[PDB]
């Protein structure tokens, strides 16, 4: 299903850049900027790059596995899915080299602009579908992990996946989890049943929905709250998240096909959801296909490059 | 607003500290000379100085304790902003590294021995109208035979959650916590008002016993908001699938019971646990 000329070149020309460093050490990298992530300089070789450090405390025969766990992710490469150029380990916290984005997340972006419009969140539902469908179809994995967050985005204009679940060791051996007010876990998952990248389409349904609203969507904000924009613990969220039913869009001033492609995301029957051929085949999405927009240009203005 | 050393019933001539014993969220846990001791040093700024009030009328409360299955409280000094807090020092390694320990076979008598010693300590910090808050295998030492408690009472002026709007969760927490708690959870929930009681620890124990047979927590699987979700509604497991019987997992079914008042009290605890094979 995927195919591409300019789309080849670019890869092939970081896998140039691949091989302008062999090894990684704390001392290669200057600290440009706080993005814990960081924007970093290299010494060795010219390319800036992301360099994200967690610190953990463990034995290194654990973090010589942990090493050959991230290993796969030299393997894993794709237009959809941000580079990955190499994993350390150095005093207390192991570093995730990876492809600098000069868009940062969409929900910091998000943050910026007011609301996100339909017809960039079609090309955004199209490259996060055959993301994923490049990792369940190549690798055999889940991404385990969609929000908005996790998806970067650049001044040329291409949008990427990032932060999925490669090593089983690595989530275990971090000591402590960060649960906030948002929550973009499936409710199979939270459930603790079986789950499959069906649980990665609900994430990327009521990502889409928040973005386009400007607001997460549970709880349901009341009339006034949407004449406006045109205290909860927890467990009351997670626990509305699997009772109650999933958040939809206005139904004025967003297109059908958008609004029945969320739907179909957010079912929560996960046989009944869409699974990424359907979104593949979806009319929303083949629509989007077919439309002329300049990302890179609604980004730089909106964002100020 | 200070609490002198002298004030204690340990006659208390000099303190030598020496090198850390570990890692910790709360304040730093220093060998030391007094016998040899175990100093914790923590820092409070000064904002809320009615709470310091509050924690030094409950530190003193902890000065007429003294129980075998306890860590033996020996006194508390504080000059803001330093505190410290010296209890005796606990040979031997904790629960939590002992049924972690592959060479070390723990046998049903043997887990139901250290149970029974866990709550005979456990009834007598609720006697004394002490509630622990944070029952776990880490604070519980065992040296061949000599089941301590350790670090009741801290949790409430410990401050372990504090990034902007995002609880911090440690990964063995969560299990402990009963139900009444995790539905309270929240970004800013804070450990000084969270509705802790004698059912709460009975609760704590009870995931001590399952951890006692599996040598893992529950829910070690899942992440942190399915535990919630799952913990709030009242979902929890058995034994059955590494084969324990009826009487064993009748344990956890009382003490994780959903409504407070199911959870027998420590001294009834003692009894069921008094009649296993
Ligand atoms: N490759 C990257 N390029 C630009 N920004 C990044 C990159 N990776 C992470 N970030 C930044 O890091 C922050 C996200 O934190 P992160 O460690 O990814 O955890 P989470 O995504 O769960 O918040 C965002 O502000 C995002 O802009
Ligand atoms: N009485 C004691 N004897 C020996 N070690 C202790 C004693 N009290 C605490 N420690 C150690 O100090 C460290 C800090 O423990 P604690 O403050 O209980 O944090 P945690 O509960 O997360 O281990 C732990 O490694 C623990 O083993
Ligand atoms: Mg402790």
């Amino acid at each position: 299903l995927e195919l591409d000329e300019q789309q080849r070149k670019r890869l092939e020309a970081f896998l140039t850049q691949k091989q302008k460093v062999g090894e990684l050490k704390d001392d290669d990298f200057e600290k440009i900027s706080e993005l814990v992530v960081f924007k970093v300089s290299h010494k060795p070789s010219g390319l800036v790059m992301a360099r994200k450090l967690i610190h953990l405390e463990i034995k290194p025969a654990i973090r010589n596995q942990i090493i050959r766990e991230l290993q796969v992710l030299h393997e894993c490469n794709s237009p959809y899915i941000v580079g990955f150029y190499g994993a350390f380990y150095s005093d207390g916290e192991i570093s995730i080299c990876m492809e600098h984005m000069d868009g940062g997340s969409l929900d910091q972006v998000l943050k910026k602009a007011g609301r996100i419009p339909e017809q960039i969140l079609g090309k955004v539902s199209i490259a996060v579908i055959k993301g994923l469908t490049y990792l369940r179809e190549k690798h055999k994995i889940m991404h385990r992990d969609v929000k908005p967050s996790n998806i970067l985005v650049n001044s040329r204009g291409e949008i990427k996946l990032c932060d999925f679940g490669v090593s089983g060791q690595l989530i275990d051996s971090m000591a402590n989890s960060f649960v906030g007010t948002r929550s973009y876990m499936s409710p199979e998952r939270l459930q603790g049943t079986h789950y499959s990248v069906q649980s990665d389409i609900w994430s990327m349904g009521l990502s889409l929905v928040e973005m386009a609203v400007g607001r997460y969507p549970i709880p349901p904000p009341d009339a006034k709250e949407l004449e406006l924009m045109f205290p909860m613990a927890i467990f009351e969220l997670l626990d509305y998240i699997v009772n109650e039913p999933p958040p939809k869009l206005p139904s004025a001033v967003f297109s059908l096909e958008f609004q029945d492609f969320v739907n179909k995301c957010l079912i929560k029957n996960p046989a009944e959801r869409a699974d990424l051929k359907q979104l593949m085949v979806h009319a929303f999405i083949k629509r989007s296909d077919a439309e002329e927009v300049d990302f890179a240009g609604w980004l730089c203005s909106t964002i100020g490059l | 607003t200070s609490i002198f050393l002298q004030e204690w019933d340990i006659p208390f001539e000099q303190l030598e500290i020496g090198e850390l014993i570990g890692k910790g969220r709360f304040g730093q846990v220093y060998h030391g000379r007094w016998g040899e001791v175990a100093i914790r040093l923590i820092d409070i700024e000064r904002d809320n100085e009615d709470q310091l009030k509050a924690f030094k009328r409950e530190v003193m409360a902890y000065r007429q304790t003294r129980h075998e299955n306890v860590v033996l409280f020996m006194g508390a000094c504080m000059s803001p902003p330093h505190l410290a807090i010296i209890t005796s020092l606990c040979k031997g390694r904790t629960l939590y590294s002992v049924v972690r320990d592959a060479k070390i076979v723990l046998d049903v008598n043997k887990t139901r021995q250290i149970a029974q010693e866990i709550v005979k300590g456990m009834g007598y910090l609720h006697a004394k109208g002490i509630l622990h808050k944070d029952l776990k295998s880490k604070n519980v030492f065992y040296d061949n035979g000599k089941v301590v408690i350790t670090d009741f009472g801290l949790f409430s002026i410990s401050g372990v959650l504090q990034r902007e709007d995002k609880l911090r969760i440690q990964n063995g927490w969560l299990c402990h916590l009963a139900p009444e708690i995790i539905r309270q959870l929240s970004p800013d929930t804070e450990e000084d008002k969270l509705p802790f009681s004698k059912h709460s620890d009975v609760f704590a124990l009870g995931t001590i016993w399952y951890e006692l047979h599996a040598r893992e927590w529950p829910f070690k699987t899942q992440p942190a908001e399915a535990i919630i979700w799952q913990m709030g509604t009242g979902m929890k497991p058995n034994l059955s699938q590494i084969g324990m019987g009826k009487e064993i997992s009748d344990i956890l079914l009382f003490c994780w019971a959903f409504e407070q008042e199911e959870r027998p009290t420590f001294t009834k605890l003692m009894d069921m646990l008094e009649k296993l094979p």
